[PDB]
C-alpha cells in the first residue's frame, strides 16, 4: 500500500485504521478529523476520516503512530500508546450497548420531565 | 437528595464488572475518565483531581463501586449546556419539525420502555407546551426544561 | 412516613416523597402446610410480594375488604413488614400517616389508633379517611369523592375539608366485581379465561383495555354492526384476543348494576342520590367539584361518561365537572404525603403525653 | 474470607461432636433427676450458641474481615442496597447456610442417638 | 393590579438582594486580580534583580538557588516533563 | 394602584440592568483572571525550566538573558506545518 492511495481510500473504522498503520510502517504517521463535528447529534468520537494534515481542524485533531496514539484539543495535548487506545475502543464497544449510556440523554431529560410536571402540580 | 433507578444501579453493576474482570470491585480513576467519555462528556485535569480527592484519601487510585455509583449520580444529575439540550430534542423530534407531536412522545416512551398511560403523555405534553400551540416546539422544551 | 391500607395495591412512602418508595399487593401468605416443609419457613409470614411470588405453598386471601379492618393480626403483619422491609426503618424518629375506608366503625377505629400505638414506637401518629385527603389532592376544601378500584366503591360528600357523615354510603362493588364480569363475557365469548394465571392476566386486561362508552347503547350498537371498534391483543401464549365491547360493557356494570347482576341504581345516580341528601348549597359546589378516584377511573373514557350522565341526572341549572386526576388511583396517598409534609401539621398529631390521657378519647376526637 | 471461613469452620466442627442431649447414662435413674439433667443440657447448649458460639465466631470473622479495606467485602457497608449487591452478603449468606446445616447435623445426630439409646433399652 | 404590585415587590426585593451578591463576588474577583497581579510584579522585580546580580557568577548561583526554593513545585511539570519526552519521541521520529 | 404598578414595574427594569452591568463587570474581571494566571503559568514554568537547565554559569546567565529579553518584550508542531 502507498500512503496517499490509502487516504484516498477512505477506510474509516479505528481498527483497520490501526491494523494499516501497524503493517506499513513505510507510510508513517496519519491524522484523522471526525465524520461529522462534535456539533452533531448522531456525533461519534470514534468514526473518523483520516486525511492530508492540513485540512484538520487546527483546534481538535486527533494523530496515531505505531509507536503511539497522541490526542491535542485547544492546544491540550494528551500522549497515548497505541494499544490503550485500541482497549478504550473496545471499552466504547461495549459501553456503548450498555442500555442507559445507549440512551442517557433521554432518560435524564424525560424523568426532569416528569419531575417538573408533578412537582408543579 | 439524587437518586437512580435499582434497574439503573444494575446497569451500572455490569459496566463496572466488565470494565475490568478481575473482580477486585475497586478500578482506576483512568478508567473512570475513560467511562464518562464514552458516554461523551471529557471532563478537564481541574475535574479529575477534584474527582480524585474525593474518591481517593488513601490514593489507591481506584473507585469502590459505591464511590462510582455515586459519581455517575451526581454527573448525572446535573443541567447541561445548550447543545445537549439540542441533542435531546433532535432524538425527541425525528418528524424534524422542531415539534414533540405525540407521536413522538410516544415513540420515545415506548424506546425507553415506561409504559405511562397516553393521558400523562398528553399532559405533560401540554404542561410542556409552554405556549399552548399544540405541542411543544424546541423553544416551548426549552422553557420548561430550563427551569 | 405515609402508610395505606390501600384495599386494591397497598403502598408506602416517607411523608412529602414524589411517589410511594414501596407499593405492594393486598396480600399476606401463611404456610399452607401446617408443618414447616423445609428451611424456606424461617417466618410464617410472607407479605405482599412475598405472597405473589410464593402463592402455591401459601394460605391466600385479601385480608380486608369493604368497610373495616378485618383481621387485626395480619394488617399488623402487614403494617411491620411495611416499616420494616418497605419503608426499611425503624418509624418512629418520624410521624406517620394511615389510611382508613369513610365511615369506618369508631370502635375499629380506636382499636387501630391502640394497636398502632402500643405495637410500633413512633413520635406522633395519625389515620386519616381515604375520601377526605383524595379530595385535598384535588384542591378544594368542598368536594364530593368517588373512588372504585382499591376497595368497595364510595360516594363521600365533602364540605370546607370535612364529610357529611349524613351522606355516606357504598356500592358493593370492587375491583374484583370488574374481574369478574369481565371474565363472564370473556366465556361467553369463549376465552373462558378463568385460571389464577388467567384472572391476572384478564386483571391486566381490564386495567389498560378498558374504556368507557359515551353513550352505551349507540357505541354497543356501533362495535357489533361496527368490529372496526374491536381492538386486539396479544397473550402471553402468543394467541390473539379481540375485545370490543367488552371494553366498555365492563365499565357499564357501574352505570347499569344490573349488568353484573346487581340490583342498584348505577355510579351516577347513586352519586346524585348522596348529592341530594346534602345541603342544596353544598350541592350545587359538588356538582361543581366531583372527584373521581381508584384504579377503575383510571381507564378513558370513564370521565367524560360520567359527566355526561351527571349532567344528564343534574338540573339544567348546575355546572357540571368531573375533576380527574390522572394520579387518581393515588389521590388519598397525594393528598396525605402532601399533608404530612407540612410542619404546622406536626402540631396536629397525637404524641405519648398526651397520649395516655387523652389519646383514646383525643385521637377518636381528632379523627372526626 | 479464607482464613474467616475456615475459623467458623473450626467452630462448627467441634459443635458438631457436641451434643444437644445427655445420651448416655451411667445406670437407672429416678424421673426427677432425668428433668434436671435434660432441662440442664438444653440449658448449657442454649447459652454456648447464643452467647458463646454466635460471638465467638461474630468476633472471630470480624477480627479478620476488619483489616480488609475497600472494595465488594466492606464492613463498613452504608447502603442496604449495595449490600445486596455486594459479594460481601452472599458470602455471609453461606456462612448463614454452613452454621445452619451444621446446627441440623448436631440436632439429627442428637435426636438419632438418644432415641436409639432408649430402643436398646425398651426393645 | 394589587396581586401585580406585590409580586413585582417581592421580585425586587429578591432582585437587590442579588445584586448585592454579585457586586460583592465581582469585587473579590478584583481584589483576587490585583493580588495575582502584585504576583507578576514581585517575579518581575526578582528577574530584574538576579539579571542585577548575573555580573558575579556566586552571587548568580545563589540567586537562581534561592528563586528556585521560593518558586518550583513539581505541580504537573513532573506530568509535562514524561509527555513532553514521549511528544519528543513523536516529534523526533516523525521529523526523521 | 396604576402608579404603584408602574412604579414597581420601573424599579424592578432598573435593577435587571443593575444585574446586566454586574455581568459584564464580572466578564471583564474572568478576563483579567484568565490572563494573570495564564502568565503565572508562563512565569512559573519558564523557572522550572531555568532550573532544570544547565546550572553551567555560562549557560544559566544565557538562560537569565533569555528569559530577561522575552519578559522585557506547543512550538515543534507549528514547525511540522
Amino acid at each position: 500500500h502507498d500512503r496517499e492511495e490509502v487516504i484516498k481510500a477512505n477506510i474509516r473504522d479505528p481498527l483497520q485504521i490501526i491494523k494499516i498503520v501497524h503493517e506499513n510502517e513505510h507510510l508513517g504517521f496519519l491524522y484523522m478529523i471526525s465524520a461529522v463535528p462534535k456539533s452533531s447529534i448522531e456525533y461519534d468520537t470514534y468514526n473518523l476520516k483520516v486525511v492530508s494534515y492540513e485540512n484538520i481542524n487546527k483546534n481538535d485533531y486527533y494523530t496515531i503512530s505505531k509507536d503511539a496514539v497522541t490526542h491535542v484539543y485547544n492546544d491540550d495535548i494528551e500522549y497515548i500508546e497505541i494499544e490503550r487506545w485500541e482497549q478504550e475502543y473496545l471499552y466504547h464497544r461495549e459501553l456503548t450497548k450498555i442500555p442507559i449510556f445507549a440512551l442517557f440523554r433521554k432518560w435524564k431529560a424525560f424523568s426532569v420531565w416528569r419531575k417538573n410536571v408533578r412537582s408543579k402540580k | 437528595k439524587p437518586e437512580l433507578t435499582e434497574d439503573q444501579k444494575q446497569e451500572i453493576r455490569e459496566a463496572f464488572d466488565l470494565f475490568d474482570a478481575d473482580g477486585t470491585g475497586t478500578i482506576d480513576i483512568k478508567e473512570l475518565k475513560v467511562a464518562m467519555r464514552a458516554l461523551g462528556f471529557e471532563p478537564k485535569k481541574e475535574e479529575i483531581k477534584k474527582m480524585i480527592s474525593e474518591i481517593d484519601k488513601e490514593g489507591t487510585g481506584k473507585m469502590n463501586f459505591s464511590d462510582f455509583l455515586t459519581v455517575m449520580t451526581q454527573k448525572m444529575s446535573e443541567k447541561d449546556t445548550k447543545e445537549e439540550i439540542l441533542k435531546a430534542f433532535k432524538l425527541f423530534d425525528d418528524d424534524e419539525t422542531g415539534k414533540i407531536s405525540f407521536k413522538n412522545l410516544k415513540r420515545v416512551a415506548k424506546e425507553l420502555g415506561e409504559n405511562l398511560t397516553d393521558e400523562e403523555l398528553q399532559e405533560m405534553i401540554d404542561e410542556a407546551d409552554r405556549d399552548g400551540d399544540g405541542e411543544v416546539n424546541e423553544q416551548e422544551f426549552l422553557r420548561i426544561m430550563k427551569k | 412516613l405515609v402508610c395505606d391500607n390501600g384495599s386494591g395495591l397497598c403502598k408506602a412512602g416517607f411523608a412529602g416523597d414524589d411517589a410511594p418508595r414501596a407499593v405492594f399487593p393486598s396480600i399476606v401468605g401463611r404456610p399452607r402446610h401446617q408443618g414447616v416443609m423445609v428451611g424456606m419457613g424461617q417466618k410464617d409470614s410472607y407479605v405482599g410480594d412475598e405472597a405473589q411470588s410464593k402463592r402455591g405453598i401459601l394460605t391466600l386471601k385479601y385480608p380486608i375488604e369493604h368497610g373495616i379492618i378485618t383481621n387485626w393480626d395480619d394488617m399488623e403483619k402487614i403494617w411491620h413488614h411495611s416499616f420494616y422491609n418497605e419503608l426499611r426503618v425503624a418509624p418512629e424518629e418520624h410521624p406517620t400517616l394511615l389510611t382508613e375506608a369513610p365511615l369506618n366503625p369508631k370502635a375499629n377505629r380506636e382499636k387501630m389508633t391502640q394497636i398502632m400505638f402500643e405495637t410500633f414506637n413512633v413520635p406522633a401518629m395519625y389515620v386519616a379517611i381515604q375520601a377526605v385527603l383524595s379530595l385535598y389532592a384535588s384542591g378544594r376544601t368542598t368536594g364530593i369523592v368517588l373512588d372504585s378500584g382499591d376497595g368497595v366503591t364510595h360516594n363521600v360528600p365533602i364540605y370546607e375539608g370535612y364529610a357529611l357523615p349524613h351522606a355516606i354510603m357504598r356500592l358493593d362493588l370492587a375491583g374484583r366485581d370488574l374481574t369478574d364480569y369481565l371474565m363472564k363475557i370473556l366465556t361467553e365469548r369463549g376465552y373462558s379465561f378463568v385460571t389464577t394465571a388467567e384472572r391476572e392476566i384478564v386483571r391486566d386486561i381490564k386495567e389498560k383495555l378498558c374504556y368507557v362508552a359515551l353513550d352505551f347503547e349507540n357505541e354497543m350498537a356501533t362495535a357489533a354492526s361496527s368490529s372496526s371498534l374491536e381492538k386486539s391483543y396479544e397473550l402471553p401464549d402468543g394467541q390473539v384476543i379481540t375485545i370490543g365491547n367488552e371494553r366498555f360493557r365492563c365499565p357499564e356494570t357501574l352505570f347499569q348494576p344490573s349488568f353484573i347482576g346487581m340490583e342498584s341504581a348505577g355510579i351516577h345516580e347513586t352519586t346524585y342520590n348522596s348529592i341530594m341528601k346534602c345541603d342544596i348549597d353544598i350541592r350545587k359546589d359538588l356538582y361543581a367539584n366531583n372527584v373521581l378516584s381508584g384504579g377503575t377511573t383510571m381507564y378513558p373514557g370513564i370521565a367524560d361518561r360520567m359527566q355526561k350522565e351527571i349532567t344528564a341526572l343534574a338540573p339544567s341549572t348546575m355546572k357540571i365537572k368531573i375533576i380527574a386526576p390522572p394520579e387518581r388511583k393515588y389521590s388519598v396517598w397525594i393528598g396525605g404525603s402532601i399533608l404530612a409534609s407540612l410542619s404546622t401539621f406536626q402540631q396536629m398529631w397525637i404524641s405519648k403525653q398526651e397520649y395516655d390521657e387523652a389519646g383514646p378519647s383525643i385521637v377518636h376526637r381528632k379523627c372526626f | 474470607v479464607i482464613t474467616a471461613l475456615s475459623k467458623v469452620r473450626a467452630e462448627c466442627n467441634k459443635v458438631t461432636s457436641m451434643s444437644l442431649f445427655h445420651s448416655s447414662l451411667s445406670k437407672y435413674s429416678r424421673l426427677e433427676e432425668f428433668e434436671q439433667i435434660q432441662s440442664q443440657t438444653f440449658s448449657q447448649v442454649q447459652m454456648f450458641l447464643k452467647d458463646s458460639w454466635i460471638s465467638t465466631l461474630k468476633v472471630a470473622m470480624r477480627g479478620s474481615l476488619r483489616d480488609m479495606s475497600k472494595g465488594w467485602y466492606n464492613l463498613y457497608e452504608t447502603n442496604w442496597e449495595v449490600y445486596l449487591m455486594s459479594k460481601l452478603r452472599k458470602l455471609m449468606e453461606l456462612i448463614k447456610y454452613m452454621l445452619q446445616d451444621t446446627l441440623r447435623f448436631l440436632v439429627q445426630d442428637s435426636l438419632g442417638s438418644f432415641t436409639q439409646f432408649i430402643g436398646d433399652a425398651c426393645c | 393590579f394589587h396581586k401585580q404590585n406585590t409580586q413585582l415587590e417581592l421580585n425586587i426585593t429578591e432582585l437587590l438582594q442579588k445584586l448585592r451578591a454579585t457586586d460583592q463576588e465581582m469585587r473579590k474577583e478584583q481584589q483576587k486580580e490585583r493580588d495575582l497581579e502584585a504576583l507578576v510584579r514581585r517575579f518581575k522585580t526578582d528577574l530584574h534583580n538576579c539579571v542585577a546580580y548575573i555580573q558575579e557568577p556566586g552571587l548568580l548561583k545563589e540567586k537562581i538557588r534561592g528563586l528556585f526554593e521560593k518558586y518550583v513545585q513539581r505541580a504537573d511539570m513532573v506530568e509535562i516533563a514524561g509527555l513532553n519526552s514521549d511528544l519528543q519521541q513523536e516529534y523526533a521520529r516523525q521529523r526523521e
